[PDB]
């Protein structure tokens, strides 16, 4: 898969063509860049990238699209805006977004237009897509233009009506349309191929570009130390952790949802439960030894596991930071899943294995509690790794792309 | 303070 004509990648604090065809790439001052290959497009005049290139072609990239402002839903749903435009003599292609939709458009020499789109729901309790890094691939031959999302075919339309399409036009990365000053788009790994990629090729590219040295947060950004995170359980999506009133255990409650009338939108709240923080660059990696802490009022507390553990599962101990011979404190963060994910696991060790952190039904009538469990130790070795297991967790920081 | 929390933890374990 060297069939790449443009490969925009980070190098020496700049975005450049690493294809070997050496396209001229101009990044303007208003674009934000990091060494993790992310670049942000804002509403500012000088937030653009300009590419001067040197029917059977493909375009791949990742994207993180901000959640709708609850008060401005109508603009969101109506107002379309271009993010990438490649035109010459009024002919070429453009990638545009209209609310919860991403749109691919081809225009021929005679101004003839056909479009294909992907629409993600804005009524889901927990969305895989909203404000989260996901993978987009767009293939084109003589017959069909189709969109693949995270390696899976989603959309497909016939284009045999369309005449000649001049696709060697200058590529402008820029927000264009009826946009709020607040509007932004994150993108990474923008590539053009001179062939229709197969589904097999795209699953392989998705899995390659899914890998990183470091663990990731809920949004698909790198998991950090000394950073405040709400906690998400992949096995119990609609649950969260709350400290039991004036006690030392973590009870599991159901997330609240959107309250206002507007029946265009539904979601569960993410900024609910205790604000956790991971203790020992400030980047969290596989097999790292950590302390899992949280803030109780304005004092930093800790998640401990009781060393007297004859039962298969037991409630975790939430208390002030204090060394006790009765309690395990050292957790090792794990990534058992071989397939793409933002989930990690939490393993208490002494070097034996005591149990994994999860959620379980304890009797008192029954109730759900934040627990260690020996059960998970066997399940994580089974293949394929089950992504809906209770021992799979995700960290949600505050993000300007998600206001609730 | 830690003691008073550990007891409450023991009460929950019951």
């Amino acid at each position: 898969l060297n069939n790449i004509i443009l490969n925009l990648r980070y190098r020496d604090n700049n975005l450049i063509d690493l294809s070997g065809y050496g396209a001229n790439v101009e990044v303007y001052d208003g674009v934000e860049l990091n060494d993790k290959n992310q670049f942000k497009l804002t509403s500012s005049t000088n937030s653009e990238i300009r590419v001067t290139q040197n029917l059977d072609f493909s375009v791949s990239f990742w994207i993180r699209i901000p959640k709708y402002k609850n008060d401005g839903i109508q603009n969101y749903i109506h107002n379309e805006y271009t993010i990438i435009n490649c035109i010459k003599n009024n002919s070429g292609w453009k990638i545009s977004i209209r609310g919860n939709r991403i749109i691919w458009t081809l225009t021929d020499i005679n101004g003839k237009t056909k479009s294909v789109f992907f629409e993600y729901s804005i009524r889901e309790d927990i969305s895989d897509y909203i404000n989260r890094w996901f993978f987009v691939t767009i293939t084109n031959n003589s017959d069909n233009a189709k969109i693949y999302i995270n390696g899976k075919l989603e959309s497909n339309i016939d284009i045999k009506d369309i005449g000649e399409v001049i696709a060697n036009g200058e590529i402008i990365f820029k927000l264009d349309g009826d946009i709020d000053r607040t509007q932004f788009i994150w993108m990474k790994y923008f590539s053009i191929f001179n062939t229709e990629l197969s589904q097999s090729n795209i699953k392989e590219i998705y899995k390659i570009q899914s890998y990183s040295e470091y663990l990731k947060d809920f949004w698909g950004n790198p998991l950090m130390y000394n950073k405040e995170y709400y906690m998400f359980n992949a096995g119990n999506k609609n649950s969260y952790i709350k400290l039991k009133k004036d006690s030392s255990v973590g009870e599991i409650l159901t997330r609240s949802k959107y309250n206002q009338n507007s029946n265009y939108i539904n979601y569960r709240n993410l900024y609910i439960g205790e604000k956790f923080i991971i203790r020992r660059d400030d980047i969290v990696r596989k097999e790292d030894y950590i302390y899992l802490d949280f803030f109780n009022s304005n004092r930093e507390w800790r998640v401990y596991a009781y060393k007297d553990f004859k039962e298969e599962e037991k409630k975790l101990f939430l208390a002030n930071i204090y060394d006790s011979n009765e309690f395990y404190k050292t957790i090792q963060i794990k990534e058992y899943d071989e397939q793409p994910t933002y989930s990690c696991q939490l393993l208490f060790k002494k070097t034996d294995e005591i149990g994994l952190i999860g959620i379980h039904r304890f009797y008192e009538d029954y109730k759900n509690y934040f627990c260690i469990s020996k059960w998970y130790l066997k399940e994580v070795k089974r293949k394929p790794y089950n992504p809906n297991l209770g021992c799979n967790w995700q960290f949600i920081p505050k993000d300007e792309g998600w206001i609730e | 303070a830690f003691s008073k929390l550990k007891e409450k933890f023991m009460n929950e374990l019951h």
